[PDB]
RNA sequence: AAAAAUGAUUAA
RNA sequence: UUAAUUGCGAUAACGAACGAGACCUUAACCUACUAAAUAGUGGUGCUAGCAUUUGCUGGUUAUCCACUUCUUAGAGGGACUAUCGGUUUCAAGCCGAUGGAAGUUUGAGGCAAUAACAGGUCUGUGAUGCCCUUAGACGUUCUGGGCCGCACGCGCGCUACACUGACGGAGCCAGCGAGUCUAACCUUGGCCGAGAGGUCUUGGUAAUCUUGUGAAACUCCGUCGUGCUGGGGAUAGAGCAUUGUAAUUAUUGCUCUUCAACGAGGAAUUCCUAGUAAGCGCAAGUCAUCAGCUUGCGUUGAUUACGUCCCUGCCCUUUGUACACAC
């Protein structure tokens, strides 16, 4: 076919090297979301108060409705199951399902 | 598609015009007859010949057939 | 001797062989009771003969199963096919067949695979692709 | 009722399922009664299944898949988005959890909720592309019952998967929320809003 | 030598199925005409030896592959015969493409 | 299942080895921010410090944080089998060492300057800015190097 | 010396061996005999020997530098299936000439009705036994000895 | 009545027996615990620093009970797994030979296994007795 | 909402540029003397029930 | 009834 | 009408041939024959170890015997769209249901016509014409280097962007293979080592041993907690080993450290209809060492469609042509 001249090949290579990274996407980022992994007194009172009347209890709903990390959600959830104010339905790792007691 | 080839068609037609009184309407004994009234190299083609023969015999029972 | 029979059940490449003989109603699989079969998300499939026919008539019969081959799920299917086949073959050989056919009716009423192994077979792979049908990515220009 | 002794102990909970088949040994298929017509004999709630896993042949015929149980049909469409091809054990476990979450958020049969979600999420009218010119057009057409229930399962599973991607909420929980939203009709669910958009487009191309 | 037992074993290895079965059947026959108790011919799984290679001698064209195969059919027979007749069976009934291997087992 | 009630004595973001270790992250993965320490080294140092592994890097008292600093400073003197370190048997003194936050890129400069001042092929490839571990360069690694 | 033997035995139906015909034709081309005569002669010899069909292909450069390939055929000659491996025998031979290399391809269909090994007829060749037509007797006419 | 370690849940049997050895405290921990990562395929040590050795000891002892004889290399192929090789695919890598060897060597020190004059390591009478005691207690947990 | 429930009684044929649309004849459930020809996207048997958002249009793309 | 231009010389 | 120049048939054609089919291999079905410590199972018949009103294991063709269900290979049987209900120039045929292991030629292949391409290969060939070269060789060997070189562009791919996840503990499962005596091949097991590995023996010329290739994806139980994060593991530093005479331009493996782009990807474009797609690994080929490749093997196992000629093409017929180097 048509061979390009050396100057044209150099121009193309230099253009490719100078070229910026054309990311072909719209990059939208959500804002910083923090959850108090450390459990202070006010958050514990909020737990002991409003965790009852919750129709559905799980790590995700504890995270969404209360700014606590998944680790604190899991340990506090098992603590509430020990206190017996929530009864289980399906017991399984990676997914917990809990409702009101009695 | 289950269109039979001319080898099956002509073998069946000759068998009908050669052993019509002995041939019987069910497949199993037409199979067990073709081994003695013919020599087919393969069991598969023997079964295909017997099946076309018994289908034509069903056709022959309710009226004649051209050819 | 003791009244006994034996059967087998087959998935893709898994095979389970069942020794079925009269006793006190003892069920084991690979020397383990069938209630311990893993996974517990598919332990129901091996429970299904126990829940369909009704374990009331399992009192006289005892079954011991040795299963090999295939994967975990393929073993589950071969076990449940083998236990169903053994139960209905023990009925055919040593019981009146009114109960044999009613078992067969209930089994076919639930799944055909309880008695008849799946005829699906692995398809050999062909050159030019990773699988039997799939091809390597063609390139033009 | 009336458990019998056995030489090998059978657990009491599974002993009660001898009476009739009980999905996950927790619900029976009796009194499901898919109420919106034109989807009967296509949503399979008559034959009971103990679990959503049975390797039956439902692809060698055109309409054979309609006889596959509706729960397993939903399960087999959760085995995605490529990395999740296979792992039907995982999909069945997710289905079991999402039905449990239905039965704890609503005093309703989860199968009833699922079939109501499918009936409410199957589009009744769509379009098709006609015209080879540069300005190609759409023509509204009716939608068969089978395609309605297939598109309903697709939109429910896809919306649950997208809502599960990159957030703290488990797939089982976001699928349960999607199913609860769809079984009543709330337009906060992906499948409802997608169906309503598509039907509106067929209306505009009528 | 004084008409005693050898605990002899005979292996037949070949690709030719018919040329293998005929010799094995003849050995079986000579057993009964000399009222000989034995183990019948145990047939090994038919070994297959495959070679897959490109058909093209150069490196051009569609990447078509071809596979060629051996089939090794094997039969081991455990015989318990006197000394004066193990030679009678081993020197006769030999066919082209088929070889006979004999080991005095002691296990 | 321990549900601990504590006052406002939780220690928020804290400084070790001239590096910002932030609380609310487990102590192992909080220490990994320091240059020269990875997940394995952080785990081993934390475990040799006789502290709990679930202290969120904010419950650590001062004294048990200087214990962990000294363990990082002298890895060998706390029964580490010495194949676990970062710089074993160096050119200068041949003593098995582990570089820390501000010293990893310093020792990197010293080693690169040494290889350049000796004109060894790896040093000259580094000076040009090419790949030194023997990779092909025809197509891959273009947009930056 | 005295245990290894070598026996040479005469080839019957020598027209049916593609190897022998290919060698003989190659010697004809070396001797200078015309290509069309050599191929038609070997075909005639094969067919008169009793083989069902014959095939001789001469590929190379015959009159001009530009290549071509004649073909000489006769009789019945199948091309696909197991009977290729069961009734077809082929030979390929190179022929040095001044201009170049000529390829000689010989393919032979031997008559299935002959020989005592393998199939004695082609697959699907169905043959029927004659009915031996007889007269029906009217009366029973039971017989005794 | 009679019960052995085949009718109990394997995972709960392993955990309970590991805690039983934890209470006995005679397993003679190797010393390089708190360091090793148990397999070349792994990239992290066990998250339970104080019991992973006891868990491995129970699992190995159970596995030896399961089979006729099992060697160190067979434990290595067992307890090994996939290894992440960065931009390369995965492959199976055997477990730490030294750890598997030390667990086995600890087993005869606690007396459960013997030389196995034909093969590798096999279960003894006293070890059998200790396992079926923990089987009885685990069953009546 | 006036949604119309109609039972198919005949499949006329496979229509469309790519053949993705079905020509069907449907009678109405409330009165079985109100036959009309419609276009259906998905697969259809006989004796299947459809839902019609507008119940008055005749399907084009005949013969 | 949407749009659709081009293709160097010689070589049975 | 068929997948078919497959047939029904019509007929200035008649009878024929090749191809298609038929054929051969291979995955399925055989409680039917032959059998088997190189495949098995069972009798616990011999001793026993454990728990205890009976189950699980150790030594079983000299510590025995019986039987081929599982396994293998010989000869076969089996399916022929069988029967039935529909439809037809009522013929070839096609659509449903019932049986059956199997009802898209049952699945997948192997072979595969005449005619041609200035298709590729003279670097596979002691296949080869002609031209060139032939002692300072374009011959053949030896040392070193290169074939890998990087401003750049493109085509196969691998790993990813994560919670349907990562990490840790445990449960625990294939099929196809291959493998030394003209010499070190496949390696059990024991011991040392974090590991990679090292050392001492063993078995296997192989359904006997590696090997039940105890593979991975998978399942359970815990840690993480939506943060380019503990996702990802590029780049780079330091050390320890193996192959090989020889490892620097890093063969590869292992340990610690560094921890980059990458937030699901514009125009555009590839493969695929059921045990298929896809995910997952394993073996073999090349191999002294080296897989991100290929050829197979099994594991887990979708969705959607049973259609059309819209796009891209193919076959037959009719037609137009100023084309035949053939739009
Ligand atoms: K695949
Ligand atoms: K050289
Ligand atoms: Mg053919
Ligand atoms: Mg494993
Ligand atoms: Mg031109
Ligand atoms: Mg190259
Ligand atoms: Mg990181
Ligand atoms: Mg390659
Ligand atoms: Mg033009």
């Amino acid at each position: 076919k048509q061979q390009l001249s050396k100057a044209a090949k150099a121009a193309a290579a230099l253009a490719g090297g100078k070229k910026s990274k054309k990311k072909w996407s719209k990059k939208s980022m959500k804002d910083r979301a923090q959850h108090a992994v450390i459990l202070d007194q006010e958050k514990y009172d909020r737990i002991l108060k409003e965790v009852p009347t919750y129709r559905y209890v799980s790590v995700s709903v504890l995270v969404d409705r209360l700014k606590i990390g998944g680790s604190l959600a899991r340990i506090a959830l098992r603590h509430l199951e020990k206190e017996g104010i929530i009864k289980p339905i399906s017991k399984h790792s990676k997914q917990a399902i809990y409702t009101r007691a009695t | 598609g289950r269109v039979r080839t001319k080898t099956v068609k002509r073998a069946s037609k000759a068998l009908i015009e050669r052993y019509y009184p002995k041939l019987t309407l069910d497949f199993q004994t037409n199979k067990r007859l073709c081994d003695e009234i013919a020599t087919i190299q393969s069991k598969r083609l023997r079964n295909k010949i017997a099946g076309y023969t018994t289908h034509l015999m069903k056709r022959i029972q309710k009226g004649p057939v051209r050819g | 001797a003791v009244p006994s029979v034996q059967t087998f059940g087959k998935k893709k490449s898994a095979t389970a062989v069942a020794h079925v003989k009269a006793g006190k109603g003892l069920i084991k699989v690979n020397g383990s009771p069938i209630t311990l079969v893993e996974p517990e998300i598919l332990r129901f499939k091996v429970y299904e003969p126990l829940l369909l026919v009704g374990l009331d008539k399992f009192s006289n019969i005892d079954i011991r199963v040795r299963v090999t081959g295939g994967g975990h799920v393929s073993q589950v299917y071969a076990i449940r096919q083998a236990i169903a086949k053994g139960l209905v073959a023990y009925h055919q050989k040593y019981v009146d067949e009114q109960s044999k056919n009613e078992l067969k009716k209930a089994f076919t009423s639930y799944d055909r695979t309880l008695l008849i192994a799946d005829s699906r077979r692995p398809e050999p792979k062909k050159f030019g692709g990773k699988g039997a049908r799939s091809r390597f990515q063609k390139s033009y220009r | 009722f009336t458990p019998v002794v056995l030489a090998t102990p059978i657990p009491e909970e599974v002993q009660q399922a001898q009476t009739e088949i009980k999905l996950f040994n927790k619900w029976s298929f009796e009194e499901v009664e898919v109420k919106d017509a034109s989807l009967v004999d296509y949503v399979q709630v008559r034959q009971p299944i103990f679990v959503a896993h049975t390797a039956g042949r439902y692809a060698n015929k055109r309409f054979r898949k309609a006889q596959c149980p509706i729960i397993e049909r939903l399960t087999n469409s959760l085995m995605m988005n490529g990395r999740n091809n296979g792992k039907k054990l995982k999909a069945v476990r997710i289905i079991k959890h999402t039905l449990d979450i239905i039965n704890v958020l609503t005093d309703q049969n989860p199968i009833q909720v699922v079939v109501d979600a499918i009936t409410n999420t199957g589009p009744r009218e769509d379009t098709t592309r006609v015209g080879g010119g540069g300005a190609a057009r759409r023509q509204a057409v009716d939608v068969s019952p089978l395609r309605r229930v297939n598109q309903a399962i697709a939109l429910l599973t896809i919306g649950a998967r997208e809502a599960a991607f990159r957030n703290i909420k488990t797939i089982a929980e976001t699928l349960a929320e999607e199913l609860i939203n769809a079984a009543k009709g709330s337009s906060t669910s992906y499948a409802i809003k997608k169906k309503d958009e598509l039907e509106r487009v067929a209306k505009s191309n009528r | 030598q004084q008409q005693q037992i050898i605990k002899i074993r005979i292996t037949l290895t070949s690709t030719k199925v018919k040329q293998l079965e005929n010799v094995s059947s003849n050995i079986v026959k000579n057993a009964e005409q000399h009222n000989l108790v034995k183990k019948g011919p145990v047939r090994l799984p038919t070994k297959v030896l495959k070679i897959s290679t490109r058909k093209t001698p150069n490196g051009e064209g569609s990447k078509t592959w071809e596979t060629y195969e051996m089939r090794i059919h094997k039969r081991y027979i455990d015989l318990e015969a006197p000394v004066q007749i193990v030679k009678r069976i081993t020197q006769i009934t030999i066919e082209p493409g088929v070889d006979v291997e004999v080991v005095v087992a002691s296990n | 299942s321990l549900v601990v009630q504590e006052q406002g004595s939780f220690q928020h973001i804290l400084r070790l080895l001239n590096t910002n270790v932030d609380g609310n992250i487990k102590i192992v993965y909080a220490l990994t921010t320091i240059k020269g320490v990875g997940r394995r080294y952080s785990n081993l140092v934390c475990k040799k410090a006789d502290v709990d592994l679930h202290k969120r890097a904010g419950e650590l008292t001062q004294e048990e944080l200087e214990r962990i600093v000294q363990i990082m400073q002298n890895p060998t003197h706390y029964k580490i089998p010495a194949w676990f370190l970062n710089r074993q048997n160096d050119i200068t003194d041949g003593k098995d060492y582990h570089t820390l936050a501000n010293n990893v890129e310093s020792k990197l400069r010293d080693d690169l300057e040494r290889l350049k001042k000796i004109r060894a092929h790896r040093g000259i490839r580094h000076f040009w800015g090419l790949r030194v571990r023997g990779q092909h360069t025809k197509t891959t690694g273009r947009r930056r190097a | 010396p005295g245990t290894i033997v070598l026996y040479a035995e005469r080839v019957q139906d020598r027209g049916l061996s593609a190897v022998a015909q290919a060698e003989s034709m190659k010697f004809k081309l070396l001797n200078g005999l015309a290509i069309r005569r050599a191929a038609y002669g070997v075909v005639r010899y094969v067919m008169e020997s009793g083989a069902k069909g014959c095939e001789v292909v001469v590929s190379g450069k015959l009159r001009a530098a530009r290549a071509k390939a004649m073909k000489f055929a006769d009789g019945f000659l199948i091309h696909s299936g197991q009977p290729v491996n069961d009734f077809i025998d082929t030979a390929t031979r190179h022929v040095l000439m001044r201009q170049g290399v000529l390829g000689i391809k010989v393919k032979i269909m031997r008559d299935p009705a002959k020989s005592r090994t393998g199939p004695k007829a082609l697959p699907d060749a169905v043959t029927i036994i004659e009915p031996k037509e007889e007269e029906p007797i009217l009366a029973p006419s039971v017989k005794d000895y | 009545p009679g019960v052995s370690v085949r009718d109990v849940a394997a995972q709960d049997f392993i955990n309970a027996y590991a805690s039983f050895l934890q209470r006995q405290g005679k397993l003679e921990v190797p010393g390089y615990v708190d360091i090793v990562k148990t397999s070349s395929g792994n990239e992290m040590p066990p998250q339970d620093a104080e019991g992973w050795f006891y868990k491995r000891a129970a699992s190995v002892a159970r596995h030896i009970y399961m089979r006729k004889q099992v060697g160190v290399g067979k434990l290595n192929k067992l307890y090994g797994g996939a290894k992440s090789r960065g931009v390369r695919p995965y492959k199976h890598i055997d477990a730490s030979g030294s750890i598997n060897r030390k667990v086995l060597q600890a087993l005869e020190k606690i007396g459960i296994v013997e030389i196995s004059p034909k093969g590798g390591r096999r279960i003894s009478e006293n070890g059998q007795r200790d396992l079926d005691r923990i089987a009885a207690q685990t069953l009546e947990e | 909402t006036p949604v119309t429930l109609a039972k198919v009684i005949k499949v006329l044929g496979r229509t469309g540029s790519r053949g993705g649309v079905t020509q069907v004849r449907v009678e109405f459930l409330e009165d079985t003397s109100r036959t009309i020809v419609r276009n259906v996207k998905g697969p259809v048997r006989e004796n299947d029930i459809l839902v019609l958002m507008e119940s008055e249009r005749e399907a084009r793309r005949l013969r």
